[PDB]
This record gives C-alpha cells, structure tokens and sequence, in this order.
C-alpha cells in the first residue's frame, strides 16, 4: 500500500518507500553485459564488480533516458531485487530531469503502465522535489549530480522552463579530473577499484576554497592543507591542493577545457531570466541539492559569488541541507506520503482511457 | 471566505508545513 | 445511486432525481396539524385540502427556514412519500436562500447527516443554480418566488454577498393583491379553493404591461384587454385591468403600501454595488428565475426599465427561460449530475470528523 | 501548459458546456 519512490540519476539510482527518511536502495545506474552477446545481464553493484568481463552501459545521460531497454532492466531490478516488491501492487513516483522531452515523459508512462502494470503513477521534476524537501514552494535549485548540473527557478511549486540552465559538467567530470591530476603526481588509477578510490578521495578529502588564489599559495608555502590518504593496500598517499582544485572546476569550467560559465554565474543568469517581482525570493531561497554540492565550503563560496553579482541591497541566502545527497529522493518520499497527494496520481483507469499523453494534462 | 483552498494549494500548504518521515531500520 | 435534488421554496417544494429534466414532485411547503393538538400531521397537498380543520404552517419564511421541526416533517415526507426512497441511500443536494445565516446552514447539515443519515450532502444558493441552468458562471439573477425576491450578482460561479438585494414582495403578495381588487369588484374569494382560483387567475390571465399608463387607458376606452374566466362552478367572470395591475406591484411596490424600490431599480442598485470591470457582463446576463417572473411581458418590461437606468452605451440582455418556474431545481439537477461534481459532496466521514461547520469550509 | 484546470474550473467549464437532462416519464 506504500507508494514506491525511484529517483533515476545518471550515476546512482535512489529507491525506497514513500514516508521513509531515506532511500532503502542506492546503487549505480548501470547495466552490464558480456562484451559481444547483445547471466545475460547484470545491474548495479554486481555489474560494477564484474567490470573486467562486461560492457557497462548508462541508460541515463545527463539526466535524460537514452536507452529504454536498459532503463527497463534497471527498473525491473529495482522493484524485484532491490525493493523486493511487485510494482503492480504499488503507486510509483518516478523523477525526471528538468527540460525532459514530452516523448520521454510519455515513454516512461507507457512502460510503467503497460510493462510493470503499475496501479498509479506520477513523474516529478528532480529539482522541484529538492525544493519541497527544504519545505518551500518558491526558490531556485542548483542540482549538481553525477551527469548533469541544472539551475531550476521555481515559483509557487512550478519550475520556470524558460529560465532553466543546464551545465554539462558534474561529479563524473570531477572524478575524472582528480584522477588526471593525481595521475600526473606519479600515482596510478585506471582500474575500477582504483577509480573508486579516486571517487572516495573526492568525496572525503575535496573541498571548495573560499578564495581559490589565496588558498593555492597557502599550499605553496605550507603543508597545512595536505591530507594523507590510506589506500586499501595499506600504502598511504598525500593529496595536496588537488583537494580544492578539483571542485573549483564547478566555478571555472575552463579547468577542464570547458568553455562555459561556472555554477555561480549560471545561477545569476537563471534568476535574471525570471520576472523581477520573483527575483528577490529566488535570491533568498537558493537551494543546493545533489552529491556534487556536498563539497565542504561550497555554500559559503556560492554566498560570496552570488553576493558579488546580485544588487548590493539584495538578501542572498544559500540553503545546503546536510542530507542533500538524497534531497531529490526525500522530496519524492514527502510528496507521495501527503494526504493531499492522493488525488494527484495518474490511475491505470485514466491511462487506459486517455493513453500516455495524459502525463502532461495530469501535471497537477 | 471560510473556504478551504484549491486541492493544489492544499498540497503547497502541506509541502510548506513539512512532514516527519520515518527513521530507516 | 442517483443523487436527490430538493429545492425548498417558501411556497413550493420541488423535488426529484439529479439528471432528470424536471422535478418529479412539486407540492406546497406546508405542515398541517389539528388546531390544538400540538393523523397527528399532514404535509403538502393533503394539508391543503384539509384546510378547514387544520392549522397550516410554513416552515420557510422569505426563503429562510424558521421552524426546524416542521422542516424535518417536510423533508421526511419528501423522501419517503414523494420520492419514495430512503435518504441514507442517496447523496442529497439541498438549496438555500441567498444570505442564509451560517447557523441555518449548519443546522440543515446536522439534520441531513444525523437525522436522515445521508451518505453525501451539498447546499447550493438558489440563484446560483438558476444561473447554471442558463449555462453561465457569470450573471445577475432576479429570483422572484412565493415568499421572497432576490437580486443576486454572480461572478465566475460565486455570488457577491455585499451586492445581494432582498425585496420582501413576491407571488404570495401578488395573489393577495389580486384577491383584494377582485373582491372589490364584487366577487368573493375567501375559502382555500377560492384563493386557489385567484392564484389560477393570476398565473393564467395576468401579464406585465410594457407601458402601464398607456395600458391602463386602453382598458378605460376599450374591452380589448378583458378576458373571461370560467369558474369551477361553471359561472363565468370578467377580469379586466387587474390583469396587468397585479404584477405591476413588482415595479411599483407602492401599490401594496410597500415603501421599496421595484425589481428594475433593485437590479440596477445591485449591479452598482459590484466592481466596474464586472458590471458590463452583469448587464449582459440578467437571468430571470422563479414562478413570479413567469408573467408574460416581464422580460420586455425589464429590458426597457434597465435600459433607461444603464449607461446609453450598455448592452442590456434579459434571459427568461420558458422553464424558469423550475430553473433552481434544474440547476441543481445539472450540477449534481456532473462528473466534475462528484468530489464536491460533503461525505458522512467528513461530517463525522469535522462536524456541521464543514459546510462553510467545503463550499467548493 | 497542457495542464487541465483546477477541479472547480473543470466544474465551471462543464456548467458552461451544458448537459442534456433525461425527459420526464
Ligand atoms: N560527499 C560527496 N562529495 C563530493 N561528491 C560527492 C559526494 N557524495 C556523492 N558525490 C558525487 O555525487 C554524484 C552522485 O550524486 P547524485 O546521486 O545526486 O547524481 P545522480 O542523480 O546519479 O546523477 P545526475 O543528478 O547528474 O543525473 C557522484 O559523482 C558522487 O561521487
Ligand atoms: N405562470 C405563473 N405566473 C405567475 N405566477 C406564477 C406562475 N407560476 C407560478 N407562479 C407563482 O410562483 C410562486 C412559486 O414560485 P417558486 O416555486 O419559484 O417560489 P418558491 O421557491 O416556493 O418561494 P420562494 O422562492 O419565495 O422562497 C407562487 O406564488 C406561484 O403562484
Ligand atoms: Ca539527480
Ligand atoms: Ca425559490
Ligand atoms: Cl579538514
Ligand atoms: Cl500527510
Ligand atoms: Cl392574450
Ligand atoms: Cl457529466
């Protein structure tokens, strides 16, 4: 009777039961298959561990579903193996990326109703769920995950599509970048486990410098910023300025040969695409969500950068929940548990009479 | 008017009110 | 499974099943009891026919319920004897007069749920139902019944209470007036059947003169306006100018010693109490409802009178449906049959948890 | 927005559309 909540990230799938504090299952959004076959398939952690012999595929690219066969395998796995429930017995809330095409929204709807035979269904924009998680209906969300970074201005519960900004730079790019600078220091990371070590170094030692320039030299004249990382093999290594240099890419994409404005400028740009009367509320409700916004110092650095771009008189406020790795999921969990949401679900009956194009009509 | 708001506004009001979620075990 | 629709008029109760073209039962809103007892009671037609030995009571005065014990007897009669259905098996839609006190709305709710054990309930303003009958959500309704005449401006489905005007002059007053002028012509009407004859003369021979003054003299210099009325006893009588003089009271209450503006001025006054931006739409959607607006010539006379009060540039339009005797009822029948209304009913469950004060909250 | 209106606006739209009522017999 509990609704299921599934947040399909480019890198990680977060799944669980509506009403729960956190996702019961969090695993890689990967489908693995032996190199030329076309077990015939592996999903998540298992596909990851069997990397050496499989061809891994990510059905979600920059938040958009690009491989429907593989997406269905992930969904099937999520219900049956992770949550261990039959989908036909539960309302299902799925999430989608901002600016998701209408064809993609209908295909998702069709699969859920026709393939998994769900009794009730709903699709929510990820950034909006993060906003709801923070207990707001108006604000601007910065959602930085593994595949994509979006800036989503939301007014009275509805995102403003004309102002949505997408930055195709996220956690995956940061891991690869740390892997490059670490590699040039004389270390070797090329295997799965090694790449996982770099990702672990990133999530544990990395931080956003309040002042990059001043921080850099502080590592030049001292060993004050150097931390030692004990490898799984016992061997210990020293990571220095790569600590703050890797996440800096968010503010200066140029560091990865990327010709794009940083997260601070994109947030301003987005706010500026909104109606004047709403801007003040947006500046005062800048919500951070996603694994990639977990860097210590990011909120303090965004507050400074936005303050510098906004009018002097403007009250800028950054909201960075400690649970933001799962803010999208939590938002869905809250939404699908509300007494008030129970009339919002698309029913099987409704789908049967109007078809998948109902998803757009049903919207709210 | 003593009228309760739109179903969507009731949803927004409840999102702003916030709900306690069950601990994970 | 059909909802019941009951329009409780001061003079006539109109009852039937939602979806039907017209009320299946239309009978006097009277409760009769033998003079000093305090069958112990008679309702409707029977109470009327046993007039000589009973004390008749009207639990509805000028559209407002004033005797709850007697109202319950009418309701009980309506369900069990007229409609011949058990109320606990059907959603019930009841109507109420404009400006009905909140205590009266809650008492009605309490009786329906606690006494008749209805499964679902709704209370609608009579004038709004008449507007819906005409297929509009915006307009100004003139509802003239037996006990009261109201002018109700409605915008986007909601009446504007600050602009509602009540004129305590209606059909009962017109019958009594015709009974007086006919009596002074040398005829005698004092018994029930005689009074019923006058009411029949009123509903069959009376009309609204386009120009009272010019009409009067046309009856002075000719017998062109005189109609003969064949009494039940075979005896035939001649009714002359009383034909147009009796309904004229609507435009000039002074004729009955009443110091009040006529229906035309009250309509203008009401429109004037509304927001400017809405006035144009009101003038263009003047809807007539109730038995008392059935007089031939009334719409043509209202068009003329309103035209004279409104700005020269104003498009004035009077809507006088031929079925207006039952417009309130029909409006309820339509409303309660709409697929869209099915979520609007107050449930027994809802009443049980929140009590009768829910009626105000549930409003729409 | 391809969104259907408020339940109350759906009700208003249906009131304006009008419905055929069954003849009385
Ligand atoms: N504490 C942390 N610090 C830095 N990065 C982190 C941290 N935790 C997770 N990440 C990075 O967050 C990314 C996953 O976050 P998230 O689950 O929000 O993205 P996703 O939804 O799978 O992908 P996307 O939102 O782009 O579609 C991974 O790159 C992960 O390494
Ligand atoms: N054809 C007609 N011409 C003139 N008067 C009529 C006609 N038909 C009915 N009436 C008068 O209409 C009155 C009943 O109309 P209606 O049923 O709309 O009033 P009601 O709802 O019982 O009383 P109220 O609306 O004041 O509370 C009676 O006075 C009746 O004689
Ligand atoms: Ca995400
Ligand atoms: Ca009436
Ligand atoms: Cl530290
Ligand atoms: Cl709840
Ligand atoms: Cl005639
Ligand atoms: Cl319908």
């Amino acid at each position: 009777t509990t609704a299921l909540v599934c947040d399909n990230g480019s890198g990680l799938v977060k799944a669980g039961f509506a009403g729960d504090d956190a996702p019961r299952a969090v695993f890689p959004s990967i489908v693995g298959r032996p190199r030329h076959q076309g077990k015939d398939s592996y999903v998540g952690d298992e596909a990851q561990s069997k990397r050496g012999i499989l061809t891994l595929k990510y059905p979600i690219e920059h938040g958009i579903i690009t491989n429907w066969d593989d997406m269905e395998k992930i969904w099937h796995h999520t219900f049956y193996n992770e949550l261990r429930v039959a989908p036909e017995e539960h309302p299902t809330l799925l999430t989608e990326a901002p600016l998701n095409p209408k064809a993609n929204r209908e295909k998702m709807t069709q699969i859920m109703f026709e393939t998994f035979n769900v009794p009730a269904m709903y699709v929510a924009i990820q950034a909006v769920l993060s906003l709801y998680a923070s207990g707001r209906t108006t604000g601007i969300v910065l959602d930085s995950g593994d595949g994509v970074t979006h800036n989503v201005p939301i007014y009275e519960g509805y995102a403003l599509p004309h102002a949505i900004m997408r930055l195709d730079l996220a956690g995956r790019d940061l891991t690869d970048y740390l892997m490059k600078i670490l590699t040039e220091r004389g270390y070797s990371f090329v295997t799965t486990a090694e790449r996982e070590i770099v990702r672990d170094i990133k999530e544990k030692l990395c931080y956003v410098a309040l002042d990059f320039e001043n921080e850099m030299a502080t590592a030049a004249s001292s060993s004050s910023l150097e931390k030692s990382y004990e490898l799984p093999d016992g061997q210990v290594i020293t990571i220095g300025n790569e600590r703050f240099r890797c996440p800096e890419t968010l503010f200066q994409p140029s560091f990865i040969g990327m010709e794009s404005a940083g997260i601070h400028e994109t947030t301003y740009n987005s706010i500026m695409k909104c109606d004047i009367d709403i801007r003040k509320d947006l500046y005062a409700n800048n919500v951070m969500s996603g694994g990639t916004t977990m860097y210590p110092g990011i909120a303090d650095r965004m507050q400074k950068e936005i303050t510098a771009l906004a009018p002097s008189t403007m009250k800028i406020k950054i909201i960075a929940p400690p649970e933001r790795k799962y803010s999208v999921w939590i938002g869905g969990s809250i939404l699908a548990s509300l007494s008030t949401f129970q009339q919002m679900w698309i029913t099987k009956q409704e789908y049967d009479e109007a078809g998948p194009s109902i998803v757009h009509r049903k919207c709210f | 008017r003593m009228c309760e708001p739109s179903p969507r506004e009731q949803l927004m009001e409840s999102i702003r009110k916030g709900k306690e979620l069950k601990q994970i075990t």
